[PDB]
């Protein structure tokens, strides 16, 4: 029976994933993931996937830290180290959501080319975080932590808007991170 | 990229550089939405939402059930003292 | 109980104190109304049985308010694979000569089932351990019930966080490691015998037994105690059982 090994967080815009290896030669899987002293909740009964979305679990507080282990299973069971008569597991790395899911990339929504300015806006795109069933935006979970970055040479915002003058691409930016700091280009546009 | 609509049961795709991103509807999770919510009542999973003992039956569902001195209520699922001094609980906070 | 706090009178009302020739010996856990679970390697010295004597409902141990009640113990029955001075299977049941009286000051601990104290209970991340052992490793024994909060490790995660050591026992599949690895909070030497409780939606359960240590609070260890969910049907079948003569009994298990 095997332990999982390369544990790893794949998370945008909150969406989140865990996946480890090997593919499971007869052998089931779950996960068990918790903050650092919450108890532990199972997700992924008995899969002979090599993956788990956990996005329902973190999104309850993002600014938690998670901590995810996968355990094997042979045939069959249910049973055990034995040794120490505990299911084999291994752990993942620790997971912040706030401070590291990709931004996705964000997509420049309006353009209106009023005087000697050009008004480019970009687009308070939704994330996986719920509130009452209904989805929050990057707005709504960073406030005053996320800015933007225009090239058209550069130039920066944190409103959801720039203002220029006489090509288009943005860039979510989250200035306090120590990784991911920067999205991905929004697809260039004009 | 989104244009294989990957998404099953209703959820939405946003396309990512390299991949997407589903938004499932409130009761399926999975990259794809795949993964059944109501579907899961199993020991195993916090408890098959029973207070107290769980059995899982083949077949069928799972019951609940009571340790000595507490009886199960008639959502099935909680228990009731049914004497004085039920074991594991504390009076002067109760 | 190092590191806790005093346990507001009643709130751990299962907790029992064991005296023998009225010394402290131990702790134990109230069960029902005639048996106690304490901790095997508390009764490897013991000169005379005649005066084992448990009390309920104590909470200050320097005297004597309306709530205490005391029972001679009428027998001490411990698993048949237990061997005095070692770790493994460090668990003993006793039966109170009379039933102790249950009031708000006096109530069992839930012995749960196996499969839900292996399923659902082991993954329930904090539990309450209490006692009247040193407050520091060598130091002074307390005079108010201390209780202490330590999270549950899988052993996978104990063998990994701790420093090893020349002879240190092996945590078995009859043990489990709940504390701190920074040296702040442990449970210590007299607190053995009594309980590790996990609440549960509402309802608190035995899950271990105080046992055994590196010291208490020690830097790079945690504290290990039996896993009561490997003796319940054991547990089960001696109280359900006709009494049979002697004080000490070893009893065969599994
Ligand atoms: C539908 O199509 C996408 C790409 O657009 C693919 O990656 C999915 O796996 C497929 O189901
Ligand atoms: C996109 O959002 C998801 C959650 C569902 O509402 C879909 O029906 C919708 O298109
Ligand atoms: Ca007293």
């Amino acid at each position: 029976t095997v332990a999982a090994y390369n544990l790893t967080w794949k998370s945008t815009n909150f969406k989140t994933i865990l996946e480890w290896e090997p593919k499971p030669v007869n052998q089931v899987y779950t996960v068990q993931i918790s903050t650092k002293s919450g108890d532990w909740k199972s997700k992924c009964f008995y899969t002979t996937d090599t993956e788990c979305d956990l996005t329902d679990e973190i999104v309850k507080d993002v600014k938690q830290t998670y901590l995810a282990r996968v355990f094997s299973y042979p045939a069959g069971n249910v049973e055990s180290t034995g040794s120490a008569g505990e299911p084999l597991y291994e752990n993942s790395p620790e997971f912040t959501p706030y401070l590291e899911t990709n931004l996705g990339q964000p997509t420049i929504q309006s353009f209106e080319q009023v005087g000697t300015k050009v008004n480019v806006t970009v687009e308070d795109e939704r994330t996986l975080v719920r509130r009452n069933n209904t989805f929050l935006s990057l707005r709504d979970v960073f406030g005053k932590d996320l800015i933007y970055t225009l090239y058209y040479k550069t130039a920066k915002t944190n409103t959801n808007e720039f203002l220029i003058d006489v090509c288009f691409s943005v860039q979510a930016v989250i200035p306090s991170r120590t990784v991911n700091r920067k999205s991905t280009d929004s697809p260039v546009e004009c | 990229q989104c244009a294989s609509s990957p998404c099953q049961n209703g959820g939405s795709c946003k396309d990512q550089l390299q991949s997407y991103i589903c938004f499932c509807l409130p009761a399926f999770e999975g990259r794809n939405c795949e993964t059944h919510k109501d579907d899961q009542l199993i020991c195993v999973n916090e408890n098959g939402g029973c207070e107290q003992y769980c059995s899982d039956h083949t077949g069928t569902k799972r019951s609940c059930r009571c340790h000595e001195g507490y009886s199960l209520l008639a959502d099935g699922v909680s228990c009731t003292p049914t004497v004085e001094y039920p074991c594991g609980k504390i009076p002067i906070l109760e | 109980i190092v590191g806790g706090k005093v346990c507001p009178k009643g709130e751990c009302p299962w907790q029992v104190l064991l005296l023998v020739n009225g010394a402290q010996l131990c702790g134990g856990t109230l069960i029902n109304t005639i048996w106690v679970v304490s901790a095997a390697h508390c009764f490897d010295k013991i000169k005379n049985w005649r005066n084992l004597i448990a009390v309920l409902g104590e909470h200050d141990l320097s005297e004597h308010d309306g709530d205490e009640q005391s029972r001679r113990v009428a027998q001490v029955i411990i698993p048949s694979t237990y061997v005095p001075g070692t770790t493994n299977h460090d668990i003993a049941l006793l039966r109170l000569h009379q039933p102790v009286v249950l009031t708000d000051h006096v109530v069992p601990l839930c012995l749960p089932e196996r499969t839900f104290s292996e399923r659902t209970l082991a993954f329930v991340r904090f539990s309450l351990v209490s006692g009247w052992g040193q407050l520091l490793d060598r130091g002074a024994t307390a005079l108010e019930l201390m209780v202490l909060n330590v999270p549950r490790l899988m052993t996978q995660d104990c063998l990994q966080q701790s420093r090893k050591v020349g002879d240190s026992p092996n945590i078995t599949e009859y043990m489990f490691c709940a504390g701190y690895s920074d040296g702040s909070k442990d449970s210590c030497k007299g607190d053995s015998g009594g309980p590790h409780a996990t609440h549960y939606r509402g309802t608190w359960y035995l899950t271990g037994i105080v046992s055994w240590g590196q010291g208490c609070a020690t830097v790079g260890h945690f504290g290990v105690y039996t896993r009561v969910s490997q003796y319940i049907e054991w547990l089960q079948k001696l109280m359900r059982s006709e009494p049979r003569p002697g004080v000490l009994l070893r009893a065969p298990f599994p």
